[PDB]
RNA sequence: CGCGGGGUGGAGCAGCCUGGUAGCUCGUCGGGCUCAUAACCCGAAGGUCGUCGGUUCAAAUCCGGCCCCCGCAACCA
RNA sequence: CUUUAAUGUUUGAUGUUCUAACGUUGACCCGUAAUCCGGGUUGCGGACAGUGUCUGGUGGGUAGUUUGACUGGGGCGGUC
RNA sequence: AAUUCCUUGUCGGGUAAGUUCCGACCUGCACGAAUGGCGUAAUGAUGGCCAGGCUGUCUCCACCCGAGACUCAGUGAAAUUGAACUCGCUGUGAAGAUGCAGUGUACCCGCGGCAAGACGGAAAGACCCCGUGAACCUUUACUAUAGCUUGACACUGAACA
RNA sequence: GCUCGCCGGAAGACCAAGGGUUCCUGUCCAACGUUAAUCGGGGCAGGGUGAGUCGACCCCUAAGGCGAGGCCGAAAGGCGUAGUCGAUGGGAAACAGGUUAAUAUUCCUGUACUUGGUGUUACUGCGAAGGGGGGACGGAGAAGGCUAUGUUGGCCGGGCGACGGUUGUCCCGGUUUAAGCGUGUAGGCUGGUUUUCCAGGCAAAUCCGGAAAAUCAAGGCUGAGGCGUGAUGACGAGGCACUACGGUGCUGAAGCAACAAAUGCCCUGCUUCCAGGAAAAGCCUCUAAGCAUCAGGUAACAUCAAAUCGUACCCCAAACCGACACAGGUGGUCAGGUAGAGAAUACCAAGGCGCUUGAGAGAACUCGGGUGAAGGAACUAGGCAAAAUGGUGCCGUAACUUCGGGAGAAGGCACGCUGAUAUGUAGGUGAGGUCCCUCGCGGAUGGAGCUGAAAUCAGUCGAAGAUACCAGCUGGCUGCAACUGUUUAUUAAAAACACAGCACUGUGCAAACACGAAAGUGGACGUAUACGGUGUGACGCCUGCCCGGUGCCGGAAGGUUAAU
RNA sequence: AGGACCGAACCGACUAAUGUCGAAAAAUUAGCGGAUGACUUGUGGCUGGGGGUGAAAGGCCAAUCAAACCGGGAGAUAGCU
């Protein structure tokens, strides 16, 4: 069986990273919800 | 031509094809030549605005001459290419001057013609002039909808527009669909009408042929799910709901057509 | 076997709804026209209103029972 | 009073013509090494079209809801 | 008949025997022409039926081969579980009794099997019903409504007839 | 260490992706391991991952993302031009051998190559965000010529044998060698050279395109492999010196031929068909603004530079994804011998494992299999399951048919080994020598050697010769659907969907419709032989009557009627 | 030439048995269909919640779908247990 979760860092990153967030105001805004919280991995890169 | 398959395989039994051995084996003219970028019936905003479409051999969009500006230098026709964009037969045309340039194929012209455009231009099929300066009841293809707009009406392998009366700034056409408008004086137009006419009995065979064609398959209304397709439902093959799109909107007689800036230059319904 | 509707000259249907008064076409009978029949024309007869019982001044009609006939229902575990 | 008369008067109803608003997913030029956009000449249109407020109609395309109770189980029937 | 309720209709074929199958009969409850009708070669992990081949499917099972099951060694769970000194029977009982009444029978405890019961384990029954529950779907239920469409004013002008 | 069994188109050896120290050495055995554990992908300490040439980074683009201004929108924000990102593609350059407890196309040895800076020198018109060429391309087929690789022979080295024979036409092993440079072949493409002129390529052009002359014949482009060289170097069987007895230091023979032959290469070819098969830069060529004393450019040579990151191990799995050391899933490459059509299948090679509980017992019952007297579907919802059929060649083969089918219809017969035909045939490959020569990798002839079908004849063996593995069950009546195909991941694969074909109807281009407050896109860079919608669903015969009711379209006299 | 035929790799999922507190939250074993195409597959994009996609089942959209997931309205409401 095929289960789900397919690895791939490259697709992981374009979706889900850093620069990726930051893009857009949901982006930044969603970081902002982490960092009051005071989340440790932040985002998910490197 | 009608030429006929034979029924060697399932398939291959209905199989008609229009061959042609008239037209270049060879590959296009390269400086006329660019990569058109095909997308499944979707616009930018990603959704699929018109169903259907997908899937198909790759092309390659041979640019086209319709305004034929350039007149006054006579040409001849070198070959006649084969173009999967048109219903049509491109013509690689090669002007005097060394400007090779594409144009679409009117009747049964042939690969050594020599043809011409402007106003001094005579009355031979292929030439390009006026319609101002062309007489009334012969028929014409690539018909111009404005001054330099280009050329819009019947280039479809075989059809072909008739001129029918001499409105003094105006004439006015027969469409291939029957319908008659009064288009404006000046424009342009190449006598005579669009070559390949056979066309019509191209009969694909196998359900694959429409594949590569470019369509996907059709589903029919009723087999849908109410809640999809407002025909929909049914404990099978249930109806009686007047017959409409998948928008409810009517369809099997219902007038869309409204412009009303247009309404000034067509004459009569198509018929 | 429950519910809805009908039964009227020899045949098929009106009038029944609101009680008094039963009509139409065909069929029959007699005459004429024709050499004879059909056709056509003239004139006349023919009804217990399914049956019995109620209410009423009086019942085909409005109410009830029984009989017959047609249709529909008679499902869910 | 009935409905008639000619002139002005208050406008209306369409029909024709013109252009100066407005449209132009027509031509050429400039910004500009730019099929976007804007500006400028010329042509086609032209007070229509198209847009906003108001308004009749259409409108299961879409949305919110209604669709009774007793009942010798519920429905159908009958009933209140 | 993928449609025929009455019906296993009736006649014939196939059978020793045929509610299915095959060919006809029209009495089509309640086929039928593009929500197609009647056919049709070829194709079908398609439905039904017949014959031949073939055989442990079977008559009616027998033997053998291996992996477990079984014993010794190590490791070591799970659903479940009011408490139990937890028998049969006739009756009684919230109406099907291991537990009540009467009577019979039964030394205390393990092991390998078998499943009749313990209304056995599992999932606050999906069937039924109810609640002025919810959810989507329907239309000539209601009330609105995007869009389409009509007209009036503004954008919006000028001369004649 | 010795036997034994299994894989071997892998259960082997390389990589991506992804993991993220699992690699290796010492060392400990509490917990992890479904058992013990000295062992371990476990804990602890240490070590290990060297690049101008592999890759990434980088140059350049596709789908698509973002987007100065700009158009649009209650805000947020949407789309999009100039641009700028984005490889799954294009673009410069290395091969062989040796070495570690683990790394190597990176380190050492030999032998090269590539792109630029600068400079010396002999020379010379250079020059873009610009024009042209080039890059640059589909499916299927057919062989032709080769190589990997293999077989056999010759040669060299070793052996002559635990029980009968074995100096022999006998047995085991080796029989190896790259890139690059030279050479320019099999084969493929295309006729070249000079002169004049030109409304063509947004400017310009000696370049490309076109038009004529004249002229010459072959020129030029592309291109596997083979033969030299690299290389009197390395590898090299096995001895020789020592064994810390794991291995190490030295040494070192033969080193050629014939044939078979790829799905690899020539071939980002040729033939052919239709469904008509990326972009851009690097690279080459040609000019503009400009610069001519130069600057720059071409060629030889010298010198210098090639940075930064990855590099261990796993990679069809005990390490990835599945909660686990899980019978599951995971893209590409290499893929030997005999038999065979074959990458099936069986036994083996190199290489890798015996699947992380065992030892007995030999009951019922369960699971996977083998065989079965006579009968042979009586079982049963139903021949469910099993058994049975199975290959090559030749003969032979119906109804019906759209004339291709049905058809491998059905049904049969012959298949081993040995010799002869023929001390191996037909066929294939093909050296010697001779003749020629426009002289080399040449043109003919010639035929040794080597490889080797299929068939006939006779004899013989067994019960059985397509013996194993492997490998159709067949036929008849009939409904439904034309047909390959699609579908309810995870109880339904069908008669359901689709389908070519047909009909109706809408739509004349700023098209109808669709997404979207809008702009703008798709439709379509198409324009009625086009496109959307609906309904039947190949082909053949054919498609009747009804406009009452609903809906749709055309009409305009009158009634009625909103805002005003 | 063929949506041509037999048949591995490859993709699929008809039948039967085993499993059904599994080896495994859909597989194994033996048979089976297609296997040059309407084929299959790697890498990367694009479409999104009454919305997407759909050779259409009301199937699928991270084991979840006749309206996903998460946070928030929100201690929703519950004539019922
Ligand atoms: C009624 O048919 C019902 C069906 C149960 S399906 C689990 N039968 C009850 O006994």
């Amino acid at each position: 069986m095929k289960r789900t979760f397919q690895p791939s860092v490259l697709k992981r990153n374009r979706s889900h990273g850093f620069r990726a967030r930051m893009a857009t105001k949901n982006g930044r805004q969603v970081l902002a919800r982490r960092r009051a919280k005071g989340r440790a991995r932040l985002t998910v890169s490197k | 031509a009608v030429v006929k398959c034979k029924p060697t395989s399932p398939g291959r039994r209905h199989v008609v094809k229009v061959v042609n051995p008239e037209l270049h084996k060879g590959k296009p003219f390269a400086p006329l030549l660019e990569k058109n970028s095909k997308s499944g019936g979707r616009n930018n905003n990603g959704r699929i605005t018109t169903r259907h479409i997908g899937g198909g051999h790759k092309q390659a969009y041979r640019i086209v001459d319709f305004k034929r500006n350039k007149d006054g230098i006579p040409a001849v026709v070198e070959r006649l290419e084969y173009d999967p964009n048109r219903s049509a037969n491109i013509a690689l045309v090669l002007y005097k001057d060394g400007e090779r340039r594409y144009i679409l194929a009117p009747k049964g012209l042939k690969a050594g013609d020599q043809i011409q455009s402007g106003v001094d231009a005579a009355i031979k099929p292929g030439n390009t002039l006026p319609m101002r300066n062309i007489p009334v009841g012969s028929t014409v293809h690539n018909v111009e909808m404005k001054p330099g707009k280009g050329g819009q009406l019947a280039r479809s392998a075989g059809t072909y527009v008739q001129i029918v009366a001499r409105d003094g700034a105006y004439v006015t056409l027969r469409l291939r669909s029957g319908e008659m408008r009064k288009v404006e004086a000046d424009c342009r137009a190449t006598l005579g009408e669009v070559g390949n006419a056979e066309h019509m009995l191209r009969v694909l065979g196998k359900a694959g042929a429409a594949r590569w064609r470019g369509v996907r398959p059709t589903v029919r209304g009723t087999a849908m799910n109410p809640v999809d397709h407002p025909h929909g439902g049914g404990e099978g093959r249930n109806f009686g709901k007047h017959p409409v799109t998948p928008w409810g909107v009517q369809t099997k007689g219902k007038k869309t057509r409204s412009n009303k800036r247009t309404d000034k230059f067509i004459v009569r319904r198509r018929s």
